[PDB]
Protein backbone atom coordinates (compact mmCIF):
# COMPACT_ATOMS: atom_id res chain seq x y z
CA UNK A 1 0.00 0.00 0.00
CA UNK A 2 2.94 2.31 0.76
CA UNK A 3 4.79 1.33 -2.45
CA UNK A 4 1.71 1.62 -4.72
CA UNK A 5 0.81 5.00 -3.17
CA UNK A 6 4.35 6.29 -3.81
CA UNK A 7 4.31 5.78 -7.61
CA UNK A 8 0.70 7.03 -7.60
CA UNK A 9 1.77 10.41 -6.15
CA UNK A 10 5.51 10.72 -6.88
CA UNK A 11 4.74 10.64 -10.61
CA UNK A 12 6.13 12.56 -13.58
CA UNK A 13 3.39 12.16 -16.22
CA UNK A 14 3.04 13.24 -19.86
CA UNK A 15 0.01 15.42 -20.68
CA UNK A 16 -0.07 17.09 -24.12
CA UNK A 17 -0.39 20.71 -25.22
CA UNK A 18 -3.10 23.34 -25.80
CA UNK A 19 -3.70 23.64 -29.55
CA UNK A 20 -1.73 20.49 -30.38
CA UNK A 21 -0.30 19.11 -33.62
CA UNK A 22 -3.36 18.94 -35.92
CA UNK A 23 -4.98 22.32 -35.16
CA UNK A 24 -8.25 24.07 -35.98
CA UNK A 25 -7.02 26.54 -38.63
CA UNK A 26 -7.49 29.83 -36.78
CA UNK A 27 -5.72 28.95 -33.51
CA UNK A 28 -3.70 31.78 -31.94
CA UNK A 29 -1.85 30.19 -28.99
CA UNK A 30 0.11 27.04 -28.08
CA UNK A 31 1.19 25.92 -24.59
CA UNK A 32 2.52 22.65 -23.15
CA UNK A 33 0.36 21.14 -20.39
CA UNK A 34 1.95 20.10 -17.09
CA UNK A 35 -0.04 17.57 -15.05
CA UNK A 36 1.75 16.01 -12.07
CA UNK A 37 5.38 16.62 -11.05
CA UNK A 38 8.00 14.62 -9.14
CA UNK A 39 8.05 15.44 -5.42
CA UNK A 40 11.23 17.32 -4.49
CA UNK A 41 11.60 17.09 -0.69
CA UNK A 42 11.32 14.88 2.43
CA UNK A 43 8.32 16.99 3.55
CA UNK A 44 6.37 16.47 0.30
CA UNK A 45 6.89 12.72 0.72
CA UNK A 46 5.38 13.10 4.21
CA UNK A 47 2.12 14.49 2.82
CA UNK A 48 1.55 11.52 0.46
CA UNK A 49 -1.98 10.29 1.22
CA UNK A 50 -2.61 6.57 1.86
CA UNK B 1 -19.63 -2.58 -25.35
CA UNK B 2 -23.03 -4.26 -25.89
CA UNK B 3 -25.34 -2.20 -23.60
CA UNK B 4 -28.20 -3.50 -21.43
CA UNK B 5 -30.63 -3.33 -24.38
CA UNK B 6 -29.05 -4.36 -27.70
CA UNK B 7 -27.41 -1.19 -29.02
CA UNK B 8 -23.81 -1.83 -30.08
CA UNK B 9 -21.05 0.69 -29.39
CA UNK B 10 -18.02 0.62 -31.71
CA UNK B 11 -15.37 3.33 -32.21
CA UNK B 12 -16.91 4.21 -35.58
CA UNK B 13 -19.50 5.97 -33.40
CA UNK B 14 -17.35 7.10 -30.46
CA UNK B 15 -14.43 8.30 -32.62
CA UNK B 16 -13.46 9.61 -36.07
CA UNK B 17 -11.12 7.21 -37.88
CA UNK B 18 -8.84 8.35 -40.71
CA UNK B 19 -5.63 7.04 -42.30
CA UNK B 20 -3.24 9.94 -41.61
CA UNK B 21 0.37 10.67 -40.61
CA UNK B 22 1.65 9.77 -37.14
CA UNK B 23 2.79 13.35 -36.44
CA UNK B 24 1.49 16.75 -37.59
CA UNK B 25 4.51 18.93 -36.77
CA UNK B 26 6.33 19.33 -40.09
CA UNK B 27 5.08 20.19 -43.60
CA UNK B 28 7.05 20.80 -46.82
CA UNK B 29 6.29 23.21 -49.68
CA UNK B 30 8.46 23.00 -52.80
CA UNK B 31 7.94 26.28 -54.72
CA UNK B 32 4.68 26.66 -52.75
CA UNK B 33 3.43 23.31 -54.07
CA UNK B 34 2.84 20.61 -51.36
CA UNK B 35 5.76 18.18 -51.11
CA UNK B 36 7.81 15.74 -49.02
CA UNK B 37 11.61 15.51 -49.29
CA UNK B 38 14.31 13.06 -48.25
CA UNK B 39 16.92 15.18 -46.46
CA UNK B 40 19.82 12.72 -46.32
CA UNK B 41 22.33 13.56 -43.57
CA UNK B 42 25.98 12.47 -43.83
CA UNK B 43 27.66 9.97 -41.47
CA UNK B 44 31.03 10.66 -39.79
CA UNK B 45 34.21 10.37 -41.88
CA UNK B 46 32.21 8.75 -44.68
CA UNK B 47 32.87 9.13 -48.44
CA UNK B 48 30.84 12.22 -49.59
CA UNK B 49 30.80 12.15 -53.44
CA UNK B 50 31.27 8.37 -53.19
Amino acid sequence: DVITAIKAQNAQVAAGQLGGTPPVKGQQLNASIIAQTRLTSTEEFGKILL
Amino acid sequence: KVNQDGSRVLLRDVAKIELGGENYDIIAEFNGQPASGLGIKLATGANALD
